[PDB]
């Protein structure tokens, strides 16, 4: 029931997000677009771990984002519209009432939970989110972290050199 | 599941939003009467019997005088701003170490960052929205602060979490059975209460809302009402930390009576560091926790992997 | 100043403050302004002798 | 009258000012409904002349100081006649409130049972003034022509000059414009047009 | 974590309904012209907070959402000790945090950490 | 010499770019912004209106 | 005081010379209280304000 009123959540804000011109209303869009994407990747796996790690991401980007709405683009026009309140409203009575009258075994998803998991299985007895993670860290893709640090440094070298900090602040009409 | 536990869960919630909001009231008194014995003054004593209860004083005051219908601002924003960070500086509290299965938080250091990162999105939407020059200043340093004292607040927390090696902070009441950390981690004692302060935009570190460098900060256009959840999710945020201090590098256990007068203890610290230092400037903050504290996190935890695996070996 | 009556003709009050003030426009250039709260202080400036 | 013999009554229109409830009931949030106006008979049917609220006391004041005004009835209308649905369309031309941008209609009140319970409920709930001055008094005020008899003396008999809404109202309704958070230009929002006057032909036109 | 959904839920609504009582309980006076005016220290503003805002901390803004998603993979690795190899635990742990020191220590010696200015 | 070879009616109201490949970005004036630490605020001392 | 009694070239006794400097100093440290005080407050630091 969460899953399918998820769905619809998710639905109804994606309508929301290709209508919105403001990048403020943009940014909230995909605020409560991320809440609920990180509330439903986390239905699918065993452990809670990389919805956090996403939410993580998500609130370490649009931070900065504000920060260039501010510089760029901080005056610009709201304009609320009665049509798209009204269809937002419609679609979503709709799909509570069409996820209320469904058969939600159909509609769950077939990725395996926690307790999903048979009783058989010895690695599902184990801490929640060891053997996910460990290669990361094992012999056969450590190479591949090895190759995102070194990613990231080349990136944060690529940052620096396209954003000449002895150029001055930047803002509209700088 | 059982149904009394969901009843249970309700009940333990809603007895500690209400509990955490009454202290957030008492540690503003608590602050109104050591900060003025931090100087030679009394606190309040002539209301009610000897100050006790000036916070509703304070309460009946702020819920009756007139809200601000404010002119240029964006009014359907700045109403639910505040809202919101009253909702997430009371959310937060829902990670608490129980002995009793409250909530089993199996993640709970990702839960406080998340949560933290969320009451700051709430500060600068609520500065934006005010539509005012001294708001929106008040905004970017808080965003400005927060970009400052993330990744350290992070990294400082894995340091910590290793010396567990879970993310449960039920699991520090294990490890702290002999002695409190604050031994091996008195200078992240000295570091976390800079990021605490940090956290909860507290003197030294009070940029968000500034007195002398701006009217109000971020509070310029917030009254009766606003300002009083903004202030609430504010203090809550200073016992949520005053509790960390407690459990990371203090004694984890919550059936005696001891960790709450710690908790009062190093809620009179959070009192006592603002009553002493001057404030920086966030140019200083932002020069001081990315090539001070973020450095040390790395040396340490650097330092804390070499023991970790010592320890391993000898086990 | 006086023209030798019962009252002064003319009394001019020097502000320490008002050159200090004057001042301020080179001194607190190319600061933040933590910077020019500060600096306002470090001047000594009632304006009560500067607007005489 | 009868008690006291010689009172100057003078009778007022609708007055507009600050803090008043005329602008301040057509600005109100609770006045519209989902950014719909409605009006009696579409605003066509009612024609009113209202009163700015200097002139109204300058009349006060002229009344008093004139011993001759005692016993007497004055009229105090405005220079021009308007029409409802004109007034609310220049109200909202002022407020930056266009058919495009903000969604602004015009529709009959008539066919609307909604609003009426609306008012009915402002007017119960309240334990003190209504919220945005709604309640079925304000209703049937709003609903009546404003009708001068002749041979009364207008305000032109006191002898104070009379002020026309083009030269308060847009000043008047400057807080209730709508997007003032936009750093706008100087043609960034056009002057809106000045509102029609009704004339006597077109009065007993539309009244026949 | 469908608790934790509904019990954010009623904490939301808890504070919808304290701030609407805030609202209901507050002395309702007239709206005076200059009195929902933005504050600005008592004087006209000259300019709407809606100008755009100068950014000096550009480099640093970019350069903590760099670093964040570096902590996004450093929080694995307290499970990951116990359960993998440990020599290739250590290579990869001591390579990670020696390779974040050489480039904050680099951008430290460049002074890309200093606010454009 | 063109802008390209064969103008049509929109194409032929365009200039030659230019033989270097460098176009330096022009100066711009910019209007900062005006805050006034003006007489409410307590840095300011009570008084004092200081125009930033 | 001095202005006056330089324009009308009187001489103020040793015990008024002697009040004159030790309430000059007085009110030298009220001044710089109030400077340390001030400075403190815009600073941030609230403590030092009560405290002198
Ligand atoms: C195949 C499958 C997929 C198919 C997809 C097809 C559909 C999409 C096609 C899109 C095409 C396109 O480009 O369209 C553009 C086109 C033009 O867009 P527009 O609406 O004119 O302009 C929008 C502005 O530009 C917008 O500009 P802006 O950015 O300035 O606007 C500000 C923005 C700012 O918006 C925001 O900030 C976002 C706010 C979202 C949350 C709100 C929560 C509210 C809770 C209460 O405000 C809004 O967007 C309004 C939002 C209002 C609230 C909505 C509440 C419901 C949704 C809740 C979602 C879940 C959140 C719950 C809360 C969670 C809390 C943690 O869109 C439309 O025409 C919309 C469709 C309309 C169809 C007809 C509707 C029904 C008939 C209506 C009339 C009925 C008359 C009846 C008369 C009866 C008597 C005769
Ligand atoms: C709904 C969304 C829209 C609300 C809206 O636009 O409100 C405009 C309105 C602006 O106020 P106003 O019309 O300019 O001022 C005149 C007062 O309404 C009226 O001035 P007053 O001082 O005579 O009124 C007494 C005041 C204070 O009343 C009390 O202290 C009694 C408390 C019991 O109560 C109110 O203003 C509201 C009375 C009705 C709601 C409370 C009664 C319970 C039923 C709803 C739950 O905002 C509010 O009244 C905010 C409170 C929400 C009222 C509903
Ligand atoms: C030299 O030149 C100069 C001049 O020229 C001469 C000048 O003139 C000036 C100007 C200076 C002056 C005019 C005077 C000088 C100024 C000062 C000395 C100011 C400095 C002093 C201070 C700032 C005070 C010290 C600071 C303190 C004490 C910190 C605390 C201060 C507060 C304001 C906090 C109080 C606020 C509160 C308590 C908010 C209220 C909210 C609540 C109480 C909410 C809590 C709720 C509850 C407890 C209960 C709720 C429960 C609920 C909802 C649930 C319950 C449910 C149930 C069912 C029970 C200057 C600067 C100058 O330099
Ligand atoms: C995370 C915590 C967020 C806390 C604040 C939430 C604010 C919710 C506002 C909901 C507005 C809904 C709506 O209809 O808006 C249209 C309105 C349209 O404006 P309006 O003025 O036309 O609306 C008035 C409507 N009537 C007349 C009916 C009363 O827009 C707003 O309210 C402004 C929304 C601003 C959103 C700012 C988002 C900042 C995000 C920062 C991070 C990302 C970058
Ligand atoms: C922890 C406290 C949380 C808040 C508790 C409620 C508010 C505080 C107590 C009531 C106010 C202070 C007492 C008061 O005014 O008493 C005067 C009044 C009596 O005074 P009075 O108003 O009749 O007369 C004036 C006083 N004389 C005669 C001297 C001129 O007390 C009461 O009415 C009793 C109230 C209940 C008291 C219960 C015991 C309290 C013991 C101390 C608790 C701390
Ligand atoms: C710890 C948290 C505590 C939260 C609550 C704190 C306050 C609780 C105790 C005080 C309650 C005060 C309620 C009324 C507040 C508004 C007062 C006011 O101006 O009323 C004028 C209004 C209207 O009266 P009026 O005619 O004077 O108003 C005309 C408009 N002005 C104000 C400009 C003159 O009075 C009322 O609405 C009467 C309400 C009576 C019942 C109130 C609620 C009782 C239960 C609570
Ligand atoms: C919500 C908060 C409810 C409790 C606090 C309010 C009621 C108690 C109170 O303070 O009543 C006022 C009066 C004391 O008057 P006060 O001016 O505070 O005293 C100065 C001298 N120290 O105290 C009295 O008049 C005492 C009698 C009433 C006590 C009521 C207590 C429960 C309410
Ligand atoms: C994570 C991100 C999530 C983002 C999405 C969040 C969405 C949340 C839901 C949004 C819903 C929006 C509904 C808006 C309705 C009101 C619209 C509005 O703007 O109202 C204006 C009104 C007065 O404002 P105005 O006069 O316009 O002044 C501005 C001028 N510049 O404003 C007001 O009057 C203020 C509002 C008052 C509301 C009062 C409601 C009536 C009382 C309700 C019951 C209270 C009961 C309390 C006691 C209970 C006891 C059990
Ligand atoms: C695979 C990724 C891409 C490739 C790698 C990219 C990053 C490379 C970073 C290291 C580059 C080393 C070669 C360039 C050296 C340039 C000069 C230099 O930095 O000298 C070291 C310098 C000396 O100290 P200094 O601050 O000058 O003290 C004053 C003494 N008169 O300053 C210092 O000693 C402090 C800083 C030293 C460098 C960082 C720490 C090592
Ligand atoms: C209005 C919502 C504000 C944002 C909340 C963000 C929460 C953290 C991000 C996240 O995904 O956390 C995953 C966590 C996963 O749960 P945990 O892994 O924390 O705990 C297991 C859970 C009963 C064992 C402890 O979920 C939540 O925090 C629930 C969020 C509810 C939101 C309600 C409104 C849609
Ligand atoms: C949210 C929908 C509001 C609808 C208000 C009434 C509209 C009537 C239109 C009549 C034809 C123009
Ligand atoms: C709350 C809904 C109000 C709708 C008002 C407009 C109705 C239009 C149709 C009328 C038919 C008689």
């Amino acid at each position: 029931m969460i899953q399918l009123m998820l769905y619809s959540l998710i639905i109804t804000t994606s309508i929301i997000f290709l209508n919105m011109i403001h990048p403020l209303a943009l940014g909230l869009t995909l605020l409560i677009q991320t809440i609920f994407v990180c509330l439903l990747t986390g239905l699918m796996t065993k452990s809670f771990w990389y919805s956090y790690i996403l939410f993580l991401i998500f609130l370490g980007g649009m931070l900065v984002l504000f920060i260039y709405v501010t510089s760029l683009a901080s005056n610009e026009m709201f304009n609320l519209s009665m049509k798209l309140t009204l269809f937002s409203s419609l679609i979503l009575i709709f799909m509570l009432i069409l996820s209320f009258i469904m058969d939600k075994t159909s509609s769950s998803l077939f990725l395996m939970n926690n307790d999903m998991q048979s009783i058989i299985n010895m690695n599902s007895y184990f801490m929640e989110n060891s053997l996910s993670l460990n290669k990361l860290y094992n012999f056969p893709t450590n190479f591949i972290t090895i190759l995102l640090m070194n990613y990231l440094l080349i990136t944060l070298i690529v940052i620096v050199k396209i954003t000449k900090l002895f150029k001055g602040p930047i803002r509209m009409m700088s | 599941m059982f149904y009394m536990e969901f009843i249970l869960s309700l009940i333990g919630s809603l007895l500690l939003i209400i509990c955490v909001l009454v202290s957030v009231a008492f540690l503003t008194l608590l602050e109104r009467k050591v900060l003025g014995y931090i100087q030679i003054r009394k606190g309040p004593n002539k209301v009610g019997l000897m100050g006790i209860p000036q916070p509703f004083c304070d309460a009946i005051k702020l819920f009756t005088k007139e809200q601000t219908y404010p002119l240029l601002s964006n009014y359907l924003s700045y109403y639910i701003s505040p809202i919101f960070s009253l909702f997430l500086s009371l959310f937060v509290w829902m990670c608490m170490p129980f002995f009793v299965k409250l909530y089993s938080f199996n993640l709970g250091g990702l839960f406080f960052l998340c949560c933290t990162s969320l009451g700051v999105y709430t500060v600068m939407v609520a500065g934006w929205s005010s539509n005012s020059n001294y708001a929106l200043l008040g905004g970017l340093r808080a965003v400005a602060q927060t970009i400052s004292y993330e990744v350290s607040l992070a990294l400082i927390l894995l340091s910590f979490i290793f010396l567990i090696g879970s993310y449960n902070m039920i699991y520090f009441f294990f490890y702290q059975v002999y002695m409190w950390f604050l031994i091996i981690l008195f200078p992240m004692a000295l570091v976390w209460v800079s990021i605490s302060l940090a956290e909860t935009n507290r003197t030294p570190f009070d940029f968000a809302e500034g007195e002398s460098e701006l009217v109000s900060g971020f509070n310029v256009e917030y009254s009766s009402g606003g300002f009083a959840l903004i202030f609430m999710a504010e203090y809550a945020s200073i016992l949520f930390m005053s509790m960390l201090f407690c459990v990371i590098f203090l004694g984890c256990d919550v059936f005696n009576l001891l960790f709450y007068m710690k908790l009062t203890f190093i809620s009179f610290v959070f009192i006592w560091v603002r009553g002493t230092l001057p404030r920086f400037r966030y140019d200083k903050l932002m020069y001081l926790a990315w090539k001070c504290f973020l450095s040390f996190s790395l040396n340490y935890l650097l330092f804390f992997i070499g023991f970790k695996i010592l320890l391993f070996s000898l086990l | 100043i006086s023209d030798g009556s019962s009252r002064p003709y003319r009394c001019k009050i020097k502000a320490p403050g008002f050159a200090h003030l004057a001042a301020l426009e080179k001194i607190g250039k190319q600061h933040m302004l933590a910077d020019v709260v500060a600096i306002i202080g470090t001047l000594d400036v009632v304006f009560g002798e500067i607007d005489r | 009258r009868d008690a006291f013999p010689n009172a100057t009554i003078i009778r007022p229109a609708d007055i507009y000012g600050s803090e008043d409830r005329f602008l301040r009931y057509y600005a109100h949030i609770w006045r519209r409904q989902f950014r719909s106006m409605p009006l009696w008979h579409k605003g066509e049917k009612t024609v009113k002349q209202p009163v700015y609220v200097s002139d109204v006391a300058q009349a006060i004041i002229n009344a008093a100081k004139d011993p001759d005004s005692a016993g007497r009835i004055y009229q105090a209308v405005g220079p021009k006649r308007y029409q409802l649905s004109e007034l609310v369309d220049w109200f909202h031309r002022l407020m930056r409130k266009d058919q495009k941008r903000w969604g602004y209609m015009r529709y009959d009140m008539r066919w609307d049972p909604t609003f009426l319970l609306k008012a009915k409920l402002n007017s119960f709930i309240c334990p003190g003034t209504p919220i945005g001055g709604l309640h079925p008094a304000r209703i049937e005020r709003e609903a009546v022509t404003d009708k001068v008899l002749t041979g009364v003396p207008t305000l032109e008999d006191l002898g104070v000059t009379l002020t026309t809404m083009e030269q308060q109202v847009p000043w008047e309704l400057r807080p209730y414009r709508a997007a003032l958070y936009y750093d706008a230009e100087l043609g960034e929002f056009e002057t809106p047009s000045p509102p029609k006057c009704i004339e006597a032909r077109d009065e007993l036109r539309l009244f026949a | 974590m469908f608790s934790i959904i509904f019990i954010a839920l009623l904490i939301l609504l808890i504070t919808t309904i304290v701030m609407f009582l805030a609202s209901i309980l507050s002395k309702k006076a007239l709206i005076d012209r200059e009195k929902s005016s933005p504050f600005e220290c008592g004087f006209d503003p000259k300019s709407s907070s809606r100008l755009p805002f100068s950014l000096r901390f550009f480099l640093i803004t970019i350069i903590f959402l760099i670093f964040d998603v570096e902590i996004a993979l450093i929080l694995p690795m307290i499970i990951i000790m116990k359960y993998s190899n440990i020599m290739i635990w250590t290579i990869t742990s001591i390579i990670f945090i020696l390779i974040l020191l050489i480039g904050l220590y680099h951008e430290w010696n460049q002074g890309m950490l200093n606010w454009s200015n | 010499s063109g802008p390209v070879m064969y103008p049509d009616e929109v194409t032929s109201l365009w200039t030659v770019p230019p033989w270097n490949s460098k176009v330096t970005p022009v100066e711009k004036s910019v209007r900062n912004l005006t805050l006034n630490f003006g007489p409410q605020h307590p840095a300011a001392h009570g008084v004092l209106r200081l125009v930033l | 005081s001095l202005a006056v009694e330089k324009l009308l070239n009187i001489d103020v006794p040793l015990r008024a010379k002697y009040i004159r400097t030790l309430f000059a100093e007085i009110t030298r440290i009220l001044n710089h209280i109030m400077a340390v005080g001030t400075h403190a407050l815009d600073v941030g630091a609230l403590t030092p304000f009560f405290w002198l």
